[PDB]
């Protein structure tokens, strides 16, 4: 169980841990996050009470470092740092601890939400689509736009997904134009899976982590690239039956996740008709379809 | 984006520019089976490729022989005449090649999109304007090339005949517009109109008759009567 201690609250805000959120005073006596689960990559997120413009957050992982937040003034946001001396640090959340200064991440035993969301993210390959590379956790927000997006202007500022475009000549091979745009088998198999992710791991992780910063920061290329991964496979007539088995999974708790009240601008009506009720895959996703079906029936 | 009333002048400039019609690829005739089921006989259809500026039709024959153990025929002739044309683009040399290509149905877009990847710079356009292209199958001497091929076939014609040594391109194919719309609502008639006259004649390297330019105007004025009267002929007005 570790520790992300803060220096100070001096501004209200509304602070988010992974799937968790609570509210803090301005100058209220808080000190931080404690608890937190290892073996997971986390998200601590911010909103502001004066200004809902931007959401923004840190990815990290409690066993690349001991991290705390400190409020800069000058730049206006709670930043995340990284202690070195790890003494120092100890001391630090050892004295919050005892004058119970901090909120337990408020895990229920039963409750595998978080694991399903981030079952395949790893800390190595967020740093790769969110390069800044002197820290160990990566900063997101609302704002931000994709390599592809800035395709169609900070590149230092950008979120590297992979691109994925299925009108290019690197998913239509030539003399099979009709096939590989009809099925994209190919392109999700041999250009995407073996080429350039290797694994349907790296392919989901990215795919779950795109999902998460649509959601916490409604990031909207982030929401553009969740939709074009789900959309590649299930354009797909040939997939390996355990991605498609673990895409139900994936897609159900992140689906079960969403608030309520956001499915009309996280959800792309096109894309999860079509998954669902026309391409290959549209008898393949029993879990997803159901929760979908009972829970956002306008939708479709 | 796509092509519409407001711009008639961009279709007669200098940007070399074609038309894609896909209606005549893939034709079929229906008929009983002798179990009293139905069935389709394809036969010959045509890719309508025409650059509105200069008249040449690229008249590409589509032999039923394209068909042959394929299956979902409607959607595959969308991606073979895709094919076909983005064929025709890399045969002409690059400054004969369009800068634009407009499709006259929605549905070619993404497969000639997909055919023409390796040509990023060529536009590819809808159009709103509802062109009569489908009627060209009843221009005697194009339907008789397609119905004879006995293979695939390319071949060129000028739509246009020798009108442009007195009209302009904007006036020509207005003209040939109103002929194959005439020719679309009420074939019988517009025939008739073309070749009531037995000294007008239609020249060996032609499709339409020598028409002087008073009878033209005779002529236009005639096709317009017909368009009009069968649009009341079907509404009743
Ligand atoms: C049926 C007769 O149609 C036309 O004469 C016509 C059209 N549609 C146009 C618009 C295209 C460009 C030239 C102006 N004349």
């Amino acid at each position: 169980m570790n520790t992300v201690p803060f220096t100070s609250a001096p501004i209200e805000v509304t602070i988010g841990i992974d799937q968790y959120s609570f509210n803090v005073k301005e100058n209220q006596p808080f000190h931080g996050i404690k608890d937190i689960p290892i073996g997971h990559v986390h998200v601590i997120h911010f909103q502001h009470a004066d200004n809902s413009s931007m959401r923004y957050g840190y990815w990290f992982d409690c066993r690349m470092g001991n991290f705390y937040i400190q409020y800069d003034p000058k730049d206006g946001l709670y930043k995340m740092m990284e202690e070195r001396d790890g003494a120092k640090f100890e001391n630090i959340v050892h004295n919050f601890k005892e004058r119970q200064m901090m909120v337990s991440y408020p895990k229920i035993d039963e409750d595998d939400t978080w694991y399903n969301l981030t079952e395949f993210v790893q800390m190595d390959k967020i740093r790769k689509i969110v390069r800044k590379d002197e820290n160990q956790f990566s900063y997101v927000d609302s704002s931000m736009t994709t390599v592809q997006e800035n395709e169609l202007s900070d590149p230092a500022h950008s979120l590297n997904y992979t691109v994925i475009n299925f009108k290019s000549r690197e998913a239509i091979r030539p003399g099979h134009e009709m096939e590989d745009f009809l099925d994209k088998s190919y392109y999700l198999n041999t250009v995407m899976l073996q080429g350039i992710f290797k694994n349907s791991s790296n392919y989901f992780g990215e795919l779950q982590f795109a999902f998460l910063n649509a959601m916490f920061f409604g990031n909207y290329g982030s929401s553009l690239q969740w939709h074009a991964m789900i959309e590649l496979i299930c354009s797909s007539a040939t997939v390996p039956k355990h991605m498609l088995d673990k895409l139900d999974e994936i897609l159900y708790y992140q689906i079960k996740t969403l608030p309520e009240q956001y499915s009309d601008i996280l959800l792309n009506e096109r894309v999860w008709n079509i998954c669902l009720y026309s391409s290959f895959q549209k008898n393949s996703l029993h879990n997803t379809e159901k929760i979908m079906e009972n829970k956002y029936p306008e939708l479709l | 984006g796509a092509m519409n009333s407001s711009n008639y002048a961009e279709l007669f400039n200098n940007d070399i520019k074609l038309f894609v019609d896909d209606t005549n690829v893939y034709r079929v005739t229906v008929h009983k089976t002798f179990e009293g089921n139905v069935a389709t006989k394809a036969i010959n259809g045509c890719i309508f490729t025409l650059n509105p500026k200069t008249g040449h039709l690229f008249l590409k024959i589509i032999h039923t022989s394209v068909w042959a153990g394929q299956k979902r025929l409607s959607q595959l002739a969308k991606w073979k005449t895709a094919e076909e044309v983005s064929a025709l683009v890399r045969s002409l040399p690059k400054e004969e090649q369009p800068k634009q290509i407009i499709v006259t149905r929605k549905a070619m877009l993404d497969p000639l999109e997909v055919h023409m990847l390796d040509f990023p710079n060529i536009a590819i356009r809808p159009t709103e304007l509802r062109l009569p292209f489908s009627a060209a199958m009843s221009i005697d001497k194009l339907s008789d090339v397609v119905m004879k091929a006995t293979e695939p076939q390319m071949v060129l014609f000028n739509i246009y005949d020798d009108w442009l040594d007195r009209i302009s391109s904007y006036t020509a194919f207005s003209r040939l517009t109103l002929l194959l719309r005439a020719l679309k609502t009420n074939e019988e008639s517009a025939k008739m109109i073309l070749l009531s006259d037995p000294t007008i004649t239609i020249k060996s390297y032609h499709l339409w008759p020598s028409f002087t330019d008073e009878q033209w105007i005779t002529i236009e004025s005639q096709m317009r009567d017909l368009i009009l009267t069968e649009y009341g002929r079907k509404y009743n007005v």
